[PDB]
């Protein structure tokens, strides 16, 4: 038979599960809403373990729980009572003799122990992948210390002092290759002449490659913290989504860079070479597998000011205009394409955030909180699963690192950039449109001609990698 | 076959804007949504009895990627403008949205409709005579929605498809 | 994408933990902290065909021998790690290789016998004897070594394709 359980008047996670506290989806069960008592009972329960659940729980549970009851009820989960002996074992000791304890023992070793320590590797994940809870309440921090420092006895004796070190690291808190990256690649601009730097005079091989370092490490610092409960859409965004907001800006920064080398080059010869180079490191970004990059680049050429210069793209070769449709085709019809092809590749890939912003915010806005069900407001977990298998499809593409170079200063050049200047987003984007029109006029008025303004070399050096011994 | 409309809804973040489509898109009589779901923003209608297809544009949430406003406009054939009614800077910036459209488009008469949006019950600062005038100088239809009641959603849309129809 | 379940099973400390991170991040994880349960994904491709790995990382302690056929029901391939310089970490495979067949109710479940910490010059079990066990199972032998990344792609890729053609 099944185990017995200590009665739900002394320890509550013995309630039997109905309608009225759990719902299950129609091989382990997957829950769709339940009262918090029975999403911890089942979070850390005795007959299986459920490692997806841990990461969903802890990546969405404070729109249901705060912090602090959070502890407080896995603390009350922990501290399960023992059964009192059996008819044979008072028998056993009336006579003197051991008595054999086989349910207390049973209910040890298949009820307590299971509970506890998945009690136990709760609190673990949550300090080593959710520590910006104790970060921002360091009352919290104290009261979880105190409770692992403070757990007796053997069985867990192990993960206690591991779990009791994991946490002094977080307080005061390096990569392998299967290959040697590529040799940095130069063209006109030297090593070290940074005051050189452009579009036109680094390697567009090395932009490609420099920007994707620069973007695949704003990718990978985005937390779940700074995504749950939609929060850099709110008013404290810039307090709670600052690295994801910093990878938007850099987008956004690149994009409108892009579109002012192409409309400040006035001469129609120089302006083909500056879109064709952007094209070519279009190309590099597809080879690597960064998406931001691609997106980067053909929303530039799509923008208003750039979209118009039919005598610029009139000139591009086709094989040019090939890349770029083929890149524009990834967007169409609500990013098909573009899914099916990140799905497919080999990471490491840098993907474009934007579609997981609008599913999580589309997914949070679409469902509601609590199902009502025979009069009890149930936590509506099917609704936190979908956001955490977002956050987790974002993760996923975080762990893979590149194995490309850095060069400090090209970086740092990339880093640096400020296209606006100190103009507002208006005055600079209708500057752009403007220039757009002075260079190539509406029709019916003629095109004029302009000078050249670069004094170097326009010739590509291309995008296939060189490789001297 | 049927006809297809290409809508696009823009404004400003942060203030429910993305509840519009949602509940035009939803199982109407069901509280739930997978925007993950392939067509999960496809709808056949019907309006004046002529049956068509609205696939809607809805970037809510990349308001910051504000690089990509021309591209994602220049997809669609209509727009529906949304502020919320609580917040008066959302609706000072639709002038600046319907002269972005009007340039992505390169059209002085693009079809598009104003949607003012309750979103909450934090109190209106946008007086309805307020959107009104506004639209009226626009020559565009004003409509008002509520974000929970569904109220509103249908009509915006519907509107949007007779200022095609009638462009 | 088809979609694997990896489960890596062994002693405690055998490398476990290190492997399956070297795996997922390309990092060697110093630190001897005793897993409970862990999962981790990794879409890859692996002979030219897409895949979505889950892989679940064991607890090694014998204070949680109790609780593994709730993993080993949901796994479909399992990597059976032990430690070149460890005897008795050879010895304990036996007992997950007898635990799994029982428990999946099978004499033919995808498996990759696994000797870690190659990359340390002091050996206790010889490949020779690590063979023969592997050969007596129908399935490869692979030393791997968490730190330097030797052998880690193909020990996992490997049970991969040994799910592929079950
Ligand atoms: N030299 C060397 N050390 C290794 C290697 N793999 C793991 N280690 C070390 O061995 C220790 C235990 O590693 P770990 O991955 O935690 O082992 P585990 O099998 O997951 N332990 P558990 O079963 O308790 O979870 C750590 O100090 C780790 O750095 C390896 O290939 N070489
Ligand atoms: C009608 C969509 C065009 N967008 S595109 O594919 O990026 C492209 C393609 C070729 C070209 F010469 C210019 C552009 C801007
Ligand atoms: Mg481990
Ligand atoms: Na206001």
């Amino acid at each position: 038979g099944q185990m017995r359980l200590p009665s739900a008047d002394v320890y509550r996670f013995a309630e039997p599960d109905s309608e009225e506290n759990i719902i299950f989806e129609e091989g382990i069960p997957i829950i769709k809403a339940g009262t918090v008592i029975k999403l911890i009972e089942r979070l850390t329960y005795h007959m299986y373990a459920d490692p997806n659940f841990v990461r969903t729980f802890l990546t969405t549970y404070r729109s249901f729980c705060k912090p602090q009851e959070l502890l407080s009820l896995i603390i009350e989960r922990f501290e399960i009572p023992e059964p009192e002996p059996t008819e044979a074992d008072r028998i056993a000791i009336e006579n003197g003799d051991q008595p054999l304890s086989a349910e207390l023992k049973r209910f040890r070793k298949e009820y307590i122990q299971p509970v506890q320590l998945r009690v136990l590797n709760v609190c673990r994940h949550w300090v080593e992948h959710h520590f910006y809870d104790f970060e921002r309440d360091a009352y919290l921090l104290q009261r979880m210390e105190e409770f692992i420092g403070t757990v007796r006895g053997k069985a867990m004796k192990k993960w206690v002092e591991s779990i009791t070190k994991i946490i002094q690291r977080k307080k005061i808190a390096n990569i392998t290759f299967q290959s040697s990256p590529p040799t940095v690649e130069w063209h006109i601009s030297r090593p070290g002449h940074i005051e050189t730097f452009d579009l036109l005079t680094l390697h567009p091989i090395e932009i490609a490659r420099q920007l994707t370092l620069l973007e695949s490490d704003l990718y990978r610092a985005v937390q779940p913290s700074e995504l749950v409960g939609s929060v850099w859409t709110k008013e404290d965004k810039e307090i709670n989504s600052p690295n994801l907001l910093k990878m938007i800006r850099h987008t956004t920064n690149l994009t409108l860079w892009f579109e002012k080398c192409i409309v400040e080059t006035e001469n129609l010869e120089e302006r083909v070479a500056v879109v064709s180079r952007i094209i070519e490191i279009l190309q590099v970004f597809q080879e690597l597998n960064n998406f931001n990059g691609v997106l980067e680049v053909v929303s530039a050429m799509n923008s208003s000011p750039v979209y118009r210069l039919d005598h610029t793209f009139e000139q591009i070769p086709s094989r040019q205009k090939k890349i770029l449709e083929e890149a524009h085709e990834l967007s169409e019809d609500h990013y098909k394409k573009y899914l099916a092809k990140l799905r497919s590749i080999n990471p490491p890939c840098v993907p474009f955030f934007g579609i997981y912003l609008t599913n999580i915010l589309k997914t949070e806005e679409g469902n509601p909180e609590v199902l009502k069900r025979h009069g009890k407001e149930l936590i509506n977990f099917s609704k936190r699963r979908k956001v955490a298998e977002i956050t987790g499809e974002i993760q996923q593409y975080q762990n893979q690192p590149y194995c490309l170079r850095v060069e400090s200063d090209i970086k740092r050049f990339f880093e640096n950039l400020n296209p606006m200047g100190n103009s507002m987003e208006k005055e600079f984007t209708d500057y752009l449109f403007n220039k757009s029109l002075e260079i190539e006029p509406r029709n019916p008025k003629p095109l004029p001609r302009f000078p050249k303004k670069y004094s170097y070399p326009l010739k590509s050096p291309g995008v296939r990698p060189s490789n001297p011994r | 076959g049927m006809t297809e409309y290409k809508l696009v809804v823009v404004g400003a973040g942060g203030v429910g804007k993305s509840a519009l489509t949602i509940q035009l898109i939803q199982n109407h009589f069901v509280d739930e949504y997978d925007p993950t779901i392939e067509d999960s923003y496809r709808k056949q209608v019907v309006i004046d009895g002529e049956t068509c297809l609205l696939d809607i544009l809805d970037t809510a949430g990349q308001e910051e990627y504000s690089a990509m406003r021309d591209q994602y406009m220049r997809t669609g054939e209509g727009f529906l403008c949304v502020f919320a009614i609580n917040n008066t800077k959302s609706f000072e910036d639709i002038h600046q949205y319907r002269e972005q459209i009007k340039r992505v488009k390169d059209s002085d008469d693009v079809p598009m409709v104003l949607v003012g949006n309750k979103c909450d019950l934090a109190a209106r600062t946008v007086e309805s005579r307020q959107a009104q005038d506004l639209a009226r100088s626009y020559g565009i239809p004003y409509i008002e929605t509520s974000a929970k009641t569904r109220q509103g959603v249908e009509d915006a849309f519907y509107t949007l498809v007779r200022e095609i129809r009638q462009h």
